[PDB]
């Protein structure tokens, strides 16, 4: 995340690590067995970590679990990016509580404007390299369907959004994919793909999870 | 021309995927940073991988 602040210890209850003997994505605790995250962020063998605030040390409220099934949605396509969506059952059920905890699923889709929670362990730099200890946020918004086609022009599906500031500065980036973007308490958006991070023009580009509702729900329930 | 004399390519996904790429200059694989998706094909899941494939190039 560059351009964001310090969350604070667990005040991010859903945020989850994806590790595999080092963080490379994040995701979002849906329920006590179940993760999203990204499609591009598949692998064999991930651990989930649970309760993390700083990623390199063990400070007492940590769940390491690791994934029983990595399910990435049956029409990712990993050259448009279209779909870019996978579920992550856990191997064990996690312990709910104040420190580890879901993030509900929309009703409804969010409109242009309406004011988001993007957070991660993800580069804080837009030019350079700089990988935090603990959990970083930023609060944007999510941009109209036409900004941001006008801003990548002929790449944004129908399952895609963008969020964050036109002028640079604030953005998700390397490390942060899979990761939550939430408004109003609901999970709307999962970090995907953007052309450097924070450049001016250049917003974050986010699958749109209101359209894979149903599809969450049934996958989880068939697994 | 040769896929192993290209710069390493991160790609426009925010993962943080530790890839080899061949390092031309300094003549070994070393580490770099891969997004996740639209890889180029100097990028390998293993420094094994990246000799056998580029060694010497
Ligand atoms: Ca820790």
């Amino acid at each position: 995340i560059v351009g964001g602040y310090t969350c604070g210890a667990n005040t991010v209850p859903y945020q989850v690590s994806l590790n595999s003997g080092y963080h490379f994505c994040g995701g979002s605790l849906i329920n006590s067995q179940w993760v999203v995250s990204a499609a591009h962020c598949y692998k064999s063998g991930i651990q989930v970590r649970l309760g993390e605030d700083n990623i390199n040390v063990v400070e007492g409220n940590e769940q390491f679990i690791s994934a029983s099934k990595s399910i990435v949605h049956p029409s990712y396509n990993s050259n448009t990016l279209n779909n870019d969506i996978m579920l992550i059952k856990l191997k064990s059920a996690a312990s709910l509580n104040s420190r580890v905890a879901s993030i509900s699923l929309p009703t409804s889709c969010a409109s242009a404007g309406t004011q988001c929670l993007i957070s991660g362990w993800g580069n804080t730099k837009s030019s350079g390299t700089s990988y935090p200890d603990v959990l970083k946020c930023l609060k944007a918004p999510i941009l109209s369907d036409s900004s941001c086609k006008s801003a990548y022009p002929g790449q944004i599906t129908s399952n895609m959004f963008c969020a964050g500031y036109l002028e640079g500065g604030k953005d998700s980036c390397q490390g942060d994919s899979g990761g939550p973007v939430v408004c109003s308490g609901k999970l709307q958006g999962i970090v995907s793909w953007g052309s450097g991070c924070a450049q001016k023009n250049k917003p974050g580009v986010y699958t749109k999870v209101c359209n894979y509702v149903s599809w969450i729900k049934q996958t989880i329930a068939s697994n | 021309p040769d896929f192993c004399l290209e710069p390493p390519y991160t790609g426009p996904c925010a993962a943080r995927i530790i890839r080899y790429f061949y390092n031309a200059k300094a003549g070994l694989c070393q580490t770099f940073v891969y997004g996740g998706c639209r890889a180029k094909r100097n990028n390998f899941k293993s420094a094994e991988d990246c000799m056998r494939t580029c060694g010497g190039a």
